[PDB]
């Protein structure tokens, strides 16, 4: 570590190389406030186990998905929780409306074992009608844009938009994502799981 | 000093082996200087070996082919080397490991020690150097491993 | 003698319970001296029907250089094991092209190849390339030597 | 057995009580995290915009 | 190598000090435990890449005879390159005639409809064989067993 | 020539393992005198050596005609060599009962081979049936019908 | 069939030779090689 320097993989870094050999159990533990990038931080803390210390052959130059699964679906589920988890506040596009702890496992040698997840609160008060400029549940309006005219039957969307009662307010946007293609990134995510 | 008839024997079989080719040639790479010198009997750091590269290339392969004119001034040279090791350094050496005097060791931290610096093991090497068998929470002996080291 | 021990043979026994047996099942297609002999005049005869080419005067005792003689009930064991060791088989013959690959279950790289083939010492012609090409087993991307080999050993066939 | 003020452990029924629940799993989370090595990372905020 | 004499064996913590202090390592930048042990940022890293230019001796010499051990074993390769590589040529010089040859296919079908087939040699193997697989089955139950 | 081939052979169980060989490697013992040719005499005197009577000289005389004249080591193999059909092969009669349904192995009663042998195809006679039928290992009215197999072949019974 | 002229010579006095010999007994032996084969592939893997 001094081609290990400032950024959360230092920490996690550390974290590792530590626990692995002390056998004691540890925690990474992130505060702030009303979008201190948090869900985006520990994102980063998992992106230094998913692609350091579990078998992935790194000996190639790809862009990388290149093994191991463990790390893939890992990985998924985080996006997959925003979706459902996450809707929007005044202050946060990324308002994960809810809460969880994650216990990450590790294996006898070195490699990673697994992960326990849970929940907190999530607020289900919402989905009657928002206050100002929210969006309720992401994984919503994901459906609505990105399905196509056969499931559009069976699961029931309206074809036009503004119908949608639960959706106070009106159709507010994000600032650089869309609404569809998340939903086909995500769908895969749930093969991939 | 220079070659016995005996070492001369030892060192024609061993490049006669290294010359692969279809048509043969009689030459070595530079790269393959290294395993040459090993199989000779030598034991050379990599750093022994670039010290009489003709070429300052470093690793690669597809440099410098040497003749066996060229290498035997080579291994000539190599000879003179006095510090080789014996087993009480390694004892030593290994012994520092020690917390409670057991001369025990874990077997994550026994690949690390192998994995993080000199010359240095990989992943895969230590996989070789460890598939068991039937030990859990999980030690090796300081003893028995150095002996099956020098044994070959 | 001990230059003639070079790599390629396996050793067997003189007992066969039921084994060999398979040559008294086969026999009466072949024979020559009903005794038990094949001697150095039935070459010339029933190897015409048994090989897809061709003896000449050229190649005479070399086409019979494994056999060259009184190839008794004792003999054919050393026939036998020289069907294993005959010219430089499977140590030699298979491994040739089979150590090329750097890493693993590969195949030999037909361009380079073709380039060694006009380049290294010997610059062979045309001729042998053309027959060669349309001879090729290609599977996928690389010439499959290692077949275009042991097509003569395996198990899963029987016609020649 | 269900006994009540909530849910169904805990406890019994009463569509929720929810804060109660909150009572169970916070136990279990903290007196483990006092065992826990701690890492920490304090993330400040540069605007309300 | 100066200080630390080893093999006849010194102190658990008494000798840190001193595989510290070699490489200088600056005083406060670094602390001393009971398991873990206790580093800045900064200080330690680089100190500890120099570790691969300046540890030769016994670390390098431990991974060294691994190399000698795997090399002497298992440098394949070359090996048997060279004594092919000549029959190969010995074979090219003649393709236009290779496929034209005897031994092919005339030597199969039959074998498996055959009751026990290679014999004699099994039979001298059939004991040991015998014996050992027990033997082993013996441990290799027993213990998870 | 190279258009000349002998392709294709192993059908089934041809010179069957147990029965061919044995035979063949015999010979010095049926070649009395030790010549190769066999007259009705060498016949004559190692059939004495077997039993008890021996087939007349008229008996053997018409296995002399079988065979284009001298049974000598080159005729007496060749005459064997072609001649395969007659049995059937073990497998062949001993799945007989072994197929006799879908499910599923317990044993045939003889009450049903009796009906069928005598009613359903070659009506076999009353002598034919019965002779056939004694010789049975009837593990409680249901026949061991593998052993009863067995008694139809099998390594057993000489001189013939 | 009982009755034919070159056939039924089998064991009255042919196994004075070599060949049938063996067989019987190693049908009875091969069943052990088997076995302690097949138990020392599965076994360590299942303790694994």
């Amino acid at each position: 570590r001094s081609e290990a320097p400032p950024h959360i993989f230092s920490i996690s870094d550390n974290a590792y190389q530590y626990m692995l050999t002390d056998r004691e159990n540890q925690s990474i533990l992130i505060t702030g406030e009303s979008g201190a990038g948090k869900t985006v931080n520990t994102k980063r803390v998992i992106q230094y186990f998913a692609v350091i210390a579990a078998i992935g052959d790194r000996s190639k130059k790809d862009q990388s998905p290149g093994k191991g699964t463990l790390e893939d679906q890992i990985i998924q589920a985080n996006p997959a929780l925003e979706a459902f988890g996450n809707a929007k506040t005044v202050r946060n596009d990324n308002s994960s409306r809810f809460g969880k702890f994650i216990r990450i496992h590790f294996g006898a040698t070195g490699k990673l074992a697994s992960a326990d997840i849970e929940t907190y609160l999530l607020e289900k008060s919402r989905v009657i009608f928002q206050l100002k400029a929210e969006r309720d549940y992401h994984i919503f309006y994901q459906i609505l844009s990105n399905k196509k005219p056969e499931l559009l039957d069976m699961l029931l969307i309206t074809n036009n938009p503004y119908d949608y009662a639960f959706i106070s307010q009106g159709e507010t946007t994000v600032a650089s994502i869309d609404d569809a293609e998340e939903l086909m990134a995500t769908d895969n995510a749930f093969d991939v799981l | 000093i220079e070659f016995t008839p005996e070492q001369i024997e030892e060192f024609k079989e061993a490049f006669m082996l290294f010359d692969r080719t279809p048509k043969c040639e009689m030459k070595i790479t530079y790269g393959q200087c290294g395993d040459v010198l090993r199989a000779l009997g030598q034991n050379p750091t990599q750093a022994e070996v670039l010290r009489v590269l003709g070429k300052p290339r470093q690793e690669e392969l597809n440099t410098k082919m040497m003749d066996f004119e060229t290498f035997l001034p080579m291994l000539q040279h190599i000879s003179k080397n006095k510090d080789t090791g014996t087993y009480e350094d390694f004892v030593e050496g290994l012994r520092v490991f020690d917390k409670e005097g057991n001369g025990t060791v874990m077997g994550a931290e026994l690949r690390h020690v192998l994995a993080t610096l000199g010359e240095r093991l990989t992943e895969d090497e230590v996989e070789k150097l460890m598939a068991g068998q039937e030990d859990s929470n999980g030690c090796i002996n300081y003893e028995a491993f150095v002996k099956h080291i020098m044994s070959s | 003698k001990k230059r003639a021990g070079g790599a390629n043979s396996n050793v067997f026994s003189m007992f066969e319970q039921t084994q060999i047996q398979e040559f008294k099942e086969a026999f009466t297609i072949m024979d020559q001296n009903r005794d038990g002999f094949i001697d150095k005049n039935d070459l010339r005869d029933t190897f015409a029907a048994l090989g897809r080419v061709n003896v000449k005067n050229e190649e005479i005792d070399e086409m019979i250089k494994e056999a060259p003689g009184p190839i008794n009930f004792t003999v054919f064991l050393t026939m036998f094991g020289e069907k294993l060791k005959g010219a430089d088989p499977e140590e030699t013959i298979l491994n040739a092209f089979k150590v090329f690959d750097p890493e693993g279950k590969g195949v030999l790289k037909a361009d380079y190849v073709r380039e060694m083939l006009t380049t290294q010492a010997e610059r062979f012609s045309k001729e042998e390339v053309d027959q060669m090409f349309a001879a090729f087993p290609p599977d996928v991307t690389g010439n499959l030597d290692y077949k275009n080999l042991v097509h003569i050993i395996t198990h899963g066939e029987e016609k020649d | 057995p269900i006994e009540k003020g909530k849910g169904k452990a805990k406890k019994g029924s009463s569509f929720q009580t929810v804060s109660a629940l909150h009572r169970e799993n916070l136990n279990k989370l903290m007196t483990n995290l006092r065992s826990t090595h701690p890492h920490f990372v304090r993330c400040i905020i540069p605007n309300e915009t | 190598p100066a200080a630390i004499p080893e093999g006849q064996f010194i102190d658990s913590r008494k000798g840190a000090e001193k595989l510290l202090s070699s490489l200088d390592i600056d005083h406060n930048q670094y602390k001393f435990g009971h398991t873990k042990v206790f580093f800045k940022a900064g200080l330690l890293g680089l100190l500890e890449e120099m570790r691969d230019e300046r540890l030769s001796r016994i670390i390098t010499r431990i991974q060294a005879q691994s190399r000698g051990v795997l090399a002497r074993m298992e440098y394949k390769k070359l090996l048997e390159r060279r004594d092919s590589l000549l029959v190969i040529q010995w074979n090219i010089r003649a393709f236009m005639g290779v496929k034209n040859w005897p031994w092919m296919k005339l030597y199969f079908k039959i074998k498996p409809l055959l009751k026990s087939a290679e014999r004699e040699k099994e039979m001298a193997s059939m004991k040991e064989e015998f014996t050992r697989l027990k033997e082993a089955l013996e441990k290799s139950e027993a213990r998870r067993k």
